[PDB]
């Protein structure tokens, strides 16, 4: 899990 | 003939439309911004689902900020007269009100303008819709254990069908996409011979802030969750078929  | 209702868009014109998706994985080096793995996985998942809902499927792949203006300017100025709709699917690095170019930031309004009723004659009418999968900022959600008229405004007909709420992070997996653009995919395979757009879109709520939650070794990013937001400016009911 990344975020943007 | 006898009585007849409009209070859907007209979608039986000889061609659906334009997909237009911009996928920006790799950044320049210089604006520090990070690689966006698994967007590949999300590009793919859209032009296949767009393709079954036949619409002519364009993928443009890290393009500048410079590119992303132009094109959308080009498209802009297409003869859309014979399509029923248009579709653009940002995805990217972004922040309130902007998406990131592989060299820089791109204003949202700026994007959309070329689409206006007033500058986009033969979209006039036509639902314009743009999905976008980019952050809206840095805040983490921390979840919660369970006479008549003559014209129409210039900013109708359009709908945003964001990742993310306002001012939030939007979530990305490196390995199976984003969280908001495969619940969509699964969302229009299933269901866009059956409901009203919407309706589709709310069911990608359910799916975004129910089936997903961030497992990280960083404290500050583990156990997180998502709702994405849906911003319409529709003035009728959107059936992918007809």
């Amino acid at each position: 899990d990344e975020v943007d | 003939s006898g009585i007849s209702l409009d209070n859907s868009y007209k979608m039986d014109y000889p061609e659906m439309g334009l997909c237009i998706i911009i996928n920006n994985k790799n950044f320049h080096k210089s604006t520090g911004m990070t690689s966006r793995s698994g967007t590949d996985v999300d590009a793919a998942n859209l032009r296949e689902t767009f393709r079954n809902l036949k619409y002519e499927v364009r993928n443009k792949n890290d393009l500048t900020r410079e590119e992303i203006v132009e094109l959308m300017r080009d498209v802009s100025k297409e003869d859309h007269s014979k399509r029923s709709s248009f579709v653009c699917v940002l995805l990217s690095h972004g922040e309130e009100g902007i998406i990131f170019g592989t060299n820089g930031p791109v204003d949202l309004k700026k994007i959309t303008n070329f689409f206006r009723g007033d500058r986009c004659r033969s979209l006039t009418g036509k639902p314009k819709l743009f999905i976008i999968q980019a952050c809206r900022g840095t805040e983490l959600d921390c979840g919660i254990e369970t006479m008549a008229c003559h014209k129409i405004p210039v900013e109708a007909d359009f709908l945003y069908a964001c990742s993310t709420a306002p001012g939030y992070y939007s979530w990305r997996n490196s390995k199976d996409g984003s969280w908001f653009i495969q619940s969509l995919c699964a969302m229009l395979k299933q269901y866009a011979d059956k409901l009203e757009f919407m309706h589709i879109l709310t069911r990608v709520n359910r799916k975004v802030a129910t089936e997903f939650e961030s497992f990280s070794f960083d404290a500050t990013f583990h156990a997180k969750k998502q709702i994405p937001c849906i911003h319409s400016m529709l003035t009728k009911e959107l059936y992918f078929y007809h």
